[PDB]
């Protein structure tokens, strides 16, 4: 939930209001994720 | 009174939190002791 407006057309699709770190982690389960599809063995947006 | 200021006089090093795991509370970071049986101070802390 932003100020910024985006369309989400599957909010029916259940979710809870994640806490920030919530969405980090699974940000940081994406970019795991990432760099395997890219095989990539060095740290990706590691900062971020 | 001076009695009970004299045993407040004391500095509160800083704890860790956990994230919860259960819907009773919204997924807050619970500071966390060290050792067991913490979890009634969790219940006293978060009736909800």
């Amino acid at each position: 939930e932003t100020q910024y407006p985006v369309d989400r057309y599957l909010d029916w699709i259940p979710s809870l209001r994640a806490s920030a770190a919530t969405a980090a982690t699974f940000a940081e389960w994406v970019n795991t994720s990432m760099k395997t599809a890219f095989d990539l063995s060095d740290m990706l947006l590691e900062p971020l | 009174l001076l009695e009970f200021v004299l045993d407040n006089l004391y500095l509160n090093r800083h704890t860790g939190f956990s994230q919860d795991h259960t819907p009773f509370t919204e997924g807050a970071n619970l500071r966390s002791l060290p050792g067991p049986d913490a979890e009634k101070w969790y219940s006293i802390m978060y009736p909800t």
